């Protein structure tokens, strides 16, 4: 920064090279690979000068402009938060309105001339990184300085026309005034720089020597020095402007152009239009020197907008003051009225791609009414389908990935660090998610190499796209739209029904999964008592139950695609706010059509006035847990009743945890604001009960292999592991454990009488137990991540008032970890599952929630460490210690039970030691800790368990 | 974010480290260093059978502790001020 104008200068002349002609390949490549290296390691404040000599011709978009546009790509995606975030990035600075403007006038270029030139493969394989990183960089609340610029067009620069157009009369009076003001008012200026301007030349005066007033001082120089400002003048209103002055009206001036008062935002236009008209006036002589040499292109030739603040000051602060004098000398001059939220970078985008919305509708309405005709190629829009799915696709899918924060900001729920969006912002973006939904409806075999691009910016379509603002005042056009969009979509999984008995393949791929989507973007908000009603709520009402039928059929058709089903009613089963699973108490539930409408209105609304007659097919949820309940005692099966596990348990899961906040457990703000019935008889004692159920069924059909829908299940039950009942540790997370434990145990067993069989059976045993340890890795998996969410909702209180129930789940828990740690094939067994099933993202999201590092086993190992730490004594963590260098010694464990027998007479002091005896006063006024434990057969057992359990955890860690 | 449990995972000894609190304006905290451990409340369950000990747990008085006094004092310009810097020009002549 220190000498920036050398570097500046540098990297002009390195890109003139690069450029520049006869030179190899190799010698234009160790150019154009400076130009990168260099700008790779060069802040972002002084690259603005070759970013206007960039994208000046870069628009071009040839191939001399093809690694131009790889260094934007580059520079843009690298200085994101200069450009995007309004803090300025990290040990920088903040980005300047002006490079922001060089930012969108770059995508637009760019934009514009990818919608001319015809597809190249080579071309837009790198153009569309670009459009992506431009994109990125410049914030969508940024707004240009001027909407409704002159957006004219080496460039020559048109002198104004206004030197041989007549002006009027009744106006031309003052264009000579005003310009014999000015050339005053610069005598003025030398006068307030103590010059007083004298009638001769002389030296003292520093500024312009010779100045005269008009009545002596020559009019030849006066109209050489006052051209310009009557050029300007005359240009003012030449433009299509009326400089016609408001009021009747028209050597040393006090008052200067000033630029102090604000006028109308076309006027402010019609002013930066003023402003590019000085810089042609004065860059047509300009480019005549600049065409004289042929080299390169002048600093301030380069258009006005572009130039940086100081260059782009120079018209632009002229500008503003003589348009701002005219009105503050009573001149008034008006030119339409574009409100900001139009004037928004973010508006106007996605009303572009609105436009080449309706203009893809366009070539999908030459490409859907010919492929009725066999072998057709006639493609009068080949560029629009060359262009839409390839660039503007991606394009948008990466804009609302990496804006989706401020597309989904409230202005009450304000969620953008940046900010929130204006209303129409928010309900076109919403208009643009349906049109595209009609843009794919039945059209998943057209455009198939782009169908999964399809699919998936539609699901980032399909997020960020509801700030409950187009449901809640919000354009009936926009409201409509979703609302048919919803009716066509139930419409839709009633066909479905009847083909299970191209929307098939339209449906399985994109429409189930965007509906799933979706659902969840609506249950994250947690909003839904808004969004879903009158055709929303009626379309989902019918769309519950025929998914249901689709669960009661069983057919392998249905069989292949029921989980994708599953998650999808999971989803909108916590998106319905009518309570669908408690029809009894439907009138309690405020957000029911039944509620709202009357009696007639229910009838034509096609409502039996009942959500039992509304849906016979799914029953109630007492109904449904009295079925889990007889099922989990019958022991039901995967293969059994594969519907009711994939179905109905979502339904349940996603029911019963989302309508405890609204059961009367939970706490009301106040006594009138929840004199609202709740509605639901779930409380907390439902919860529990149906996790109860789901543990029964997993130790069930634990015995059977396959039964992949395990994870599911229980990522499903994630959120029920929570406020759980404590007794259902010793009730069921006891004796599931229990049994794991022994099963494993057997499974070790077989793997050391395996050692010590022979080789060949060795090996082929060998097989046999990794496909044994790989499905008990699959059990362990299932389990397990319960368990963590268990022990981490209960760690609090079995820590506080110790419980015998924990101790002994940890002597459980530790000793299948001490199995794991001794079988090296159970290692890599559980690896292999991870990478089987992608479990490795699945045990961080359990982590979170509440390899070797992720391992589930040492995580819920590291989790309840704590019980059997209070377990064992302060007093006996020596001894602790000591059985574990001893174990560290590779010893029996026989061994270190009879050492640690002959080794309860050198138990650590506690009172001598200060550590020690304040941790023995802990531990010995803890409420439930009592001196029985001073039993040497109590004391060896603990401190071995225990200390085993360290032992193996620092060898898992580090060897 | 990560989801790592610790905060900081890599911090140097230095010159050592202390209790350390910002409050502003309006707030009330409880700096309870854990003189008393039965008075430190939710230690059991977390930095009890961890390996923590309470900071300043034997200490009997109660630790001194130091306020940021907004009272402006002045005090001698640092040689080290990145600002600002004084020079002790000599008398001479015809100059004191």
């Amino acid at each position: 920064e220190h000498r920036a104008i050398m570097v500046d200068s540098m990297l002009h002349t390195v890109y003139r090279l690069s450029r520049g002609r006869s030179l190899t390949k190799a010698q234009r490549d160790v150019i154009e690979d400076c130009l990168m290296a260099l700008c790779r390691y060069i802040r972002p404040s002084m690259l603005q000068h070759l970013l206007r000599r960039l994208v000046f011709d870069v628009p071009i978009l040839n191939e001399f402009a093809k690694m131009p546009l790889k260094l934007l790509t580059n520079h843009y995606e690298r200085c994101w938060k200069y450009y995007c975030l309004p803090t300025g990035w990290a040990n920088f600075g903040v980005t300047s309105e002006e490079e922001l403007h060089l930012t969108r006038k770059l995508f637009w270029g760019i934009f514009d001339s990818l919608a001319h030139k015809k597809y190249d493969q080579e071309l837009y394989r790198m153009a569309m990184p670009c459009l992506c990183a431009i994109a990125g960089a410049l914030p969508p609340d940024y707004v240009d300085a001027s909407y409704s610029s002159k957006a004219e067009k080496n460039f020559d620069p048109r002198p104004v026309e206004t030197l041989n157009v007549i002006i009027p009369e009744k106006l031309d009076s003052f264009i000579n005034k005003f310009a014999e003001y000015t050339h005053e008012k610069w005598a003025f200026d030398k006068i307030q720089n103590n010059w007083s301007y004298g009638e001769n030349v002389d030296e003292e005066l520093k500024t312009h020597p010779m100045l005269r007033p008009y009545k002596t001082f020559s009019e030849k120089d006066k109209e050489i020095y006052r051209w310009p400002i009557k050029e300007s003048l005359k240009a003012m209103i030449a433009w299509e402007w009326t400089i016609e002055k408001a009021r009747e009206g028209e050597y040393n001036p006090q008052p200067p152009d000033l630029s102090g008062v604000t006028l109308s935002r076309e006027l402010q236009a019609m002013a930066e239009q003023l402003a590019e008209n000085y810089h042609n006036t004065w860059g047509r002589k300009k480019k005549q020197e600049l065409e004289a040499k042929g080299g390169g292109t002048h600093p301030l030739l380069v258009p006005y907008d572009t130039l940086t603040a100081k260059e782009k000051a120079r018209d632009r602060e002229k500008a503003q003051e003589l348009l701002k004098f005219l009105q503050m000398n009573g001149y008034a001059v008006t030119r339409l009225d574009t409100s900001s939220i139009e004037k928004r970078f973010a508006f106007g985008f996605l009303q572009q791609l609105l436009r080449w919305m309706d203009i893809s509708q366009e070539f999908i309405a030459h490409l859907e009414a010919v492929v009725s005709s066999g072998r057709v190629e006639k493609s009068p829009h080949e560029q629009e389908i060359k262009f839409f799915a390839k660039i503007l696709l991606p394009l948008i899918n990466q804009y609302f990935t990496n804006h989706c924060l401020y597309f989904l900001s409230t202005p009450a729920k304000v969620l953008g660090s940046g900010g929130h969006a204006s209303n129409k912002e928010k309900e076109m973006i919403t208009s643009l998610f349906c049109k595209l939904a009609a843009l794919v409806r039945h059209r998943v075999s057209l455009f198939g190499t782009d169908a999964p691009a399809v699919v998936n910016c539609l699901h980032i379509l399909a997020r960020s796209l509801d700030a409950r603002t187009v449901m809640k005042s919000g354009p009936e056009i926009v409201k409509a739209g979703l609302r048919s969009f919803f009716e066509s979509a139930s419409e839709d999984i009633e066909k479905m029904v009847e083909n299970l008995r191209q929307n098939l393949t339209y449906t399985t791929v994109a429409l189930l999964p965007v509906l799933t989507t979706l659902f969840q973007h609506i249950a994250q908000h947690q909003f839904g008592d808004d969004v879903i009603l009158d055709d929303v709520q009626v379309s989902c009402y019918r769309t519950l139950c025929s998914i249901y039928s689709l669960g009661t059929t069983k057919n392998t058709y249905v069989e292949k695609l029921r989980p994708a089903l599953g998650e999808c009613l999971a989803r909108l089963a916590a998106a319905m706010p009518v309570a669908f699973l408690e029809p009894q108490l439907n009138e309690y539930n405020a957000c029911s059509v039944y509620t709202t409408k009357s009696p007639r209105e229910r009838a034509i609304l096609g409502l039996p006035n009942s959500v039992e007659e509304m849906c016979p097919d799914i029953p109630v949820l007492d109904r449904l847990m009295a079925d889990i309940g007889g099922l989990a005692e019958s022991g039901a099966r995967y293969t059994e009743m594969p519907h009711v596990i994939e179905i109905t348990l979502p339904m349940l899961c996603s029911y019963l945890p989302r309508w405890w906040e609204r059961g009367p457990e939970a706490p009301p703000p106040a006594l009138p604001a929840g004199a609202p019935p709740p509605c639901t008889a779930v409380t907390s004692d439902h919860l529990n009960s149906l996790l109860g159920n789901i543990l029964r069924i997993i130790v069930n059909n634990l015995g059977i292999d396959e039964a992949t829908w395990m994870k599911r299940l229980a990522v499903f039950a994630q959120p029920i592991v929570s406020r759980a009942r404590p007794e259902l540790l010793h009730s069921h997370f006891i004796p599931t454990i229990g049994r794991l434990r022994k099963r494993a145990g057997k499974v070790v067993a077989e793997e050391e009488q395996l050692r010590l069989e022979a080789k060949a059976e060795a090996e082929e045993g060998e097989l046999l137990v990794r496909d044994e340890f790989s499905v008990l890795c699959r059990d362990l998996y299932a389990l397990y991540p319960l368990l963590i969410r268990y022990v981490d909702n209960n760690r609090a209180h079995w820590l506080t008032e110790p419980n015998a129930n924990a101790e002994e789940l940890f002597r459980m828990v530790g000793e299948i970890f001490i199995y794991w740690s001794k079988s090296h094939n159970f290692k890599r067994e559980e690896q292999n599952f991870v990478v089987q099933n992608e479990i490795n993202n699945m045990s961080f999201l359990t982590a979170d929630s509440k390899s070797v590092q992720t391992s589930l086993i040492v995580a819920t190992l590291k989790k309840m460490l704590p019980i059997g730490l209070n377990m064992c004594a302060p007093t006996d963590q020596d001894l602790i210690m000591l059985a574990k260098t001893r174990y560290a010694l590779k010893d029996t464990d026989e061994e270190v039970r009879e050492f640690l027998q002959n080794n309860l007479h050198l138990q650590g002091k506690v009172e001598g030691s200060p550590s020690l005896r304040w941790q023995m006063a802990l531990y010995r006024g803890l409420p439930g800790r009592e001196e029985d434990a001073d039993d040497p057969e109590k004391i060896v057992r603990r401190v071995q368990e225990v200390s085993a359990v360290l032992y193996h955890l620092e060898q898992t860690e580090h060897p | 974010d990560s989801g790592s449990e610790t905060a900081f995972r890599e911090i140097e000894i230095g010159d050592g480290f202390l209790p350390v609190c910002s409050l502003g304006p309006g707030q009330v905290g409880h700096l309870n260093l854990g003189q008393d451990v039965s008075s430190l409340r939710f230690f059991a369950i977390c930095g009890l059978q961890e390996g923590f000990e309470p900071f300043a747990i034997n200490m009997q008085r109660p630790v001194t502790t130091w306020f940021s006094k907004s009272l402006p004092q002045f005090e001698p310009v640092p040689p080290e001020h990145p600002h600002y810097e004084v020079a002790r020009m000599d008398g001479t002549v015809d100059t004191p």
